[PDB]
RNA sequence: UGACGGCUCUAA
DNA sequence: TTAGAGCCGTCA
């Protein structure tokens, strides 16, 4: 029954080819044991030294690369093996798989180089026939060839360890339902009650001029401003078309399809969402095929809102969280924002150069994820909204859209292990004064580093 | 309130008849599937970049160790993993012979560099393949307006795999910025950049790293996806390319009929239905060609919707037993689906259906074998949809994950969108350089 | 001018 | 609605 390998290894330190040797040796047919290849009570102890490297082990192989003169773990193993060696008799027990090229010949092991050692250290090309030679001439026992129990020993190893698993949980979506909605839609249009010339994007009120066909979403006598010769005409004789059918896509007619219109609420939904920044008091950045929206300098309690910092200071620039909205209705009626990093020497006046702007934007986002993003995404919703409910997008008169600030909620059923603490990294906390106290040090030091 | 879907990772196939999902762990357990026992690959460079590249060979040899050896797991040597030889001795190594430098007079033509420097590189590559009589399988160039695409292009008549590195990437050690820091710092990742040149260098010198095992026989998962050409004198000239995929991935490529396929009011790509006949008929008699019986369903890909005319250019030429689906696949539009608790997004292969046409699907995020989001910030999804025909969306869903992973070019877990799509990118880019040649080759070794 | 991801700007 | 390009960190 004596047809097993031992290994030997640092299994805390730097030591990770064992995993794959040992995988390979079990593959090739010899029966491997090593320190991680059984990982179910704990990693080692003394069982291994009471049952294996007496009465079940063949060879027994050192991990002697860093430390294999100065840790325990390593010395204490071979003390046992070079005994067990005597009590054989035998020639040729332990072997010095030297992996570390930086161990000097005068930095050695005493106790390691009483046998010949293979060598690892230029390539594995050498070592890895190199056991597999010296194990036949000494006629180590060997398992017919098999790569399916390396398979299969390899995902036991991990399973545990990491997999998905099957437990429900929610998410927080990037949509924010619509649920109020003017009742009725209404196009304006004499060809003479406004001219084709003007400017129909700088209106009062969302509307734009298509080549033959007017939209609009207001009275006849909203428009007086812009342009006079509007309030004398009655509203009976607009082109009235019921919102609540006209998405659905039930309505349908000569001049425009359902589809025609699906485009133009988008288009509606969209160009009202300007008005409403000029409201909440926040700044505006003129982003490319859309609008960037960021608060101000120190406008909340102290460059925060709600125990969020929306705005705070990278080194030298002022980094402030902004969103930029757009209005989608496919799967329901929905209204969309890209969240943002807006950057700015102080608040007077923004970097003129947009290249500095997206590099310094990449790197402030760097060391962000999940939930540190999305707490400041809904945060920055919350204050845009004119209620707790919901917020409140001009686009009538007397009647206007509500968006609801809380987005949809989706939950699925596999999301992470089921052990916390998936990265054990900077949790502790200490008595600071100020975010990233000690941290702006690591980050500045390694910027001059390199 | 509504409910999310879940995709199991297809599990790759490796050699001796084992699956692993993770490509990188899998391979260096078992091997690839074809042994090509002759590694001989050559190098055809500059001096200085021969040295660091003779530098680099015996390092692949060495294990190479991320810092984070967790996420981007270890590079133990070449010999290790795949099992066949390669140092810097076997190979040929022939120099680039360009340590001239002077100076008669410059000209104000950015193109002419380019197009000289180009030139440069395929004349000596071609004088080498013809004269010499051993198997070289591959020419690494070493680089001290655009390069890669056009001498691709022209090696791409001649039949020759080539690869083109070393502008920074193969020495950053060394060759760090002009203020002592690497401009393209690899300390994080050395472990992982050796693994991707290691596995890609070995395919295209004639290996096969791994295919996927878990398919239903007679299935076809072409690609089908427009392209443009800057450089066409007509504003709606641009470039089609189809791409033939089997389920081990040696497919052919066939250049699609260039023609006036852009439409400025419109804003989209259609072909006339005449060659669309033809494109679909060459691709699926090639299919059968290797594969002596008609698939039993063709999951077509895209990446623009496509009308009707079109559509009915394809019913007939396939034959009744068939049936044929093009599924359009998007990513612009976003649906950033953030966790309710705790900072690890949500993880690839979890998927939104919004109808039996449209859905979401998240290719990206921590994977449960990595402890990692293959993304920098909370990753979108793609945004694919059955365009024209009736098929299952959960089947094209599950198979354009599997598809997702069969990335050679690169040895990553899984790629965010199909090869079927950054693969036909690459190739098309690479056609609109030199139109001229009419280019078939099956070999997918000449274009990655 | 290894590879992936991320957004970011460029027209049509 | 879609491409092409372009900087840039490497995934708690
Ligand atoms: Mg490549």
């Amino acid at each position: 029954m004596r047809n097993k390998i031992f290994i030997s290894h640092a299994t805390p330190e730097d030591d990770d080819f064992t995993r794959w040797l040992s995988l390979k040796l079990i593959g090739l047919g010899y029966e491997v044991w090593c320190d991680i290849l059984f990982l179910d009570k704990g990693v080692d102890f003394w069982s291994t030294i009471e049952k294996e490297i007496r009465e079940n082990t063949c060879k027994f192989l050192i991990v002697s690369s860093t430390a294999g003169n100065k840790r325990e773990g390593v010395l204490k193993e071979l003390a046992v093996a070079t005994k067990v060696k005597k009590h054989l008799q035998d020639d040729m027990f332990i072997i010095p798989l030297a992996i570390d090229e930086n161990l000097s010949y005068d930095d050695i092991n005493i106790e390691i180089v009483r046998l010949n050692a293979i060598d690892f250290k230029k390539s594995w090309a050498k070592g890895l026939q190199d056991l597999l030679d010296a194990f036949e001439k000494q006629n180590v026992p060997k398992k017919p060839p098999d790569h399916s129990k390396s398979n299969l020993l390899y995902q036991q190893i991990f399973l545990h360890d990491k997999q998905a698993i099957e437990k429900e949980e929610t998410y927080d979506s990037n949509w924010f339902p619509i649920i109020s909605f003017p009742n009725e839609l209404r196009f304006h249009r004499y060809d003479w009650r406004l001219p084709k010339q003007f400017d129909v994007r700088t209106l009062a009120f969302p509307a734009i001029r298509y080549k033959e066909y007017l939209c609009t979403f207001a009275w006849e006598y909203d428009f007086i401003h812009q342009l006079p010769k509007t309030e004398t005409y009655n509203g009976q004789e607009s082109i009235r078309i019921s919102t609540s059918d006209i998405l659905s896509g039930r309505y349908d007619t000569d001049f425009i399809r359902n589809y025609e219109c699906q485009r133009l609420i988008v288009q509606l939904i969209n160009k009202a969402f300007e008005l409403r920044m000029k409201d909440k008091n926040v700044r505006e950045y003129q982003m490319s095929k859309t609008f960037a929206y960021w608060i101000e300098k120190g406008k909340l309690e102290k460059d925060k809102f709600e125990k969020i910092k929306l705005v705070g200071k990278q080194k030298n620039k002022y980094w402030h969280f902004g969103i930029s909205a757009a209005g989608k209705l496919y799967p329901s009626p929905v209204l969309m924002v890209s969240s943002h990093i807006i950057f700015t020497m102080d608040g007077i006046n923004l970097i003129k150069s947009k290249s500095i702007q997206h590099s310094s934007r990449r790197k402030q986002g760097k060391n962000w994820w999940n939930d540190k993003w999305r707490e400041k995404l809904l945060a920055f919703i919350r204050f845009l909204s004119d209620d707790q409910n919901a917020i409140y997008l001009n686009v009538g008169s007397e009647e206007k859209i509500l968006i609801s600030n809380k987005p949809l909620k989706f939950f699925g059923k596999m999301s992470y292990v089921t052990p916390s603490e998936v990265t054990l990294e900077e949790e502790s906390v200490l008595a600071d004064i100020n975010n990233f106290e000690e941290d702006t040090e690591d980050l500045d030091e390694l910027e001059d580093i390199e | 309130m509504k409910e999310l879907i879940y995709i199991e990772e297809p599990s790759i196939l490796f050699a001796h008849g084992q699956k692993c999902t993770d490509p990188r762990d899998g391979l260096a357990l078992f091997g690839p599937l074809n042994q090509i026992y002759g590694i001989k690959s050559g190098v055809v460079g500059t001096q200085k970049g021969l040295q660091i590249f003779k530098s680099y060979l015996d390092k692949i040899q060495k294990p190479i160790y991320n810092h984070n050896n967790i996420t981007r797991p270890m590079f133990p040597g070449f010999e290790a993993v795949f099992g066949c030889k390669w140092e810097s001795q076997n190979i040929v190594f022939k120099e680039i012979t360009d340590e001239e430098i002077r100076r008669y007079l410059f000209n104000a033509s950015t193109h002419k560099r380019t197009y000289d420097l180009v030139t440069l590189f395929n004349d000596k590559i071609i004088t080498a393949n013809k004269n010499d009589e051993e198997r070289v399988d591959v020419w690494f160039v070493i680089v001290p307006a655009q390069f890669h695409d056009q001498l691709k292009a022209r090696l791409l008549e001649h039949t020759i795999p080539t690869q083109i590195l070393r502008e920074s990437t193969l020495a950053w050690r060394d060759f760090k910025n002009t203020f002592g820091a690497p401009i393209r710092d690899f300390s994080k990742i050395e472990g992982h950049l050796a693994w991707t040149i290691s596995t890609a260098a070995y395919y295209k010198a004639g290996g096969k790293p791994w295919k996927l095992g878990d398919i239903r026989p007679g299935v076809c998962y072409l690609g089908l996806v427009y392209k443009k050409i800057e450089k066409s004198k007509n504003p709606q000239n641009a470039c089609c390319a189809a791409q033939m995929f089997l389920d081990n991935g040696d497919g052919t490529v066939f250049k699609g009929e260039v023609g006036p396929w852009y439409n400025p009011e419109k804003g989209e790509y259609h072909l006339k239905p005449k060659e669309a006949k033809a494109l679909l008929t060459q691709a699926l008699e090639s299919y059968k060609e290797q594969n002596k019986s008609y698939p039993k369903e063709v999951f077509i890909h895209a990446r623009t919707r496509f009308n009707d005319e079109e559509w009915n250019a394809f019913n007939e030429v396939t034959p009744k037993n068939t049936n044929l689906v093009g599924v359009t696949i998007t990513k612009s539009k976003p649906l950033k689906l953030y966790k309710t608790e705790g900072a690890f997004p949500i993880m690839r292969g979890n998927a939104y259906i919004v109808d039996e046409k449209k859905a979401f699907l998240w290719t990206l995020g921590f994977v449960p074998k990595l402890q990692s989001t293959l993304s920098m910030e909370v990753p979108n999804p793609i945004f694919i949809e059955i365009n024209k025909g009736e098929a299952e969306i959960q089947q094209v869903l599950k198979d354009i994950l599997a598809l997702t992973k069969l990335n050679y070019n690169a040895c990553i877990y899984a790629d965010g969108e199909p090869v079927t799509l950054r693969f036909a990118n690459k190739i098309g880019e690479i056609l609109t350089a030199s139109t001229e040649i009419k280019t078939p080759p099956l070999a997918f070794k000449y274009y990655i």
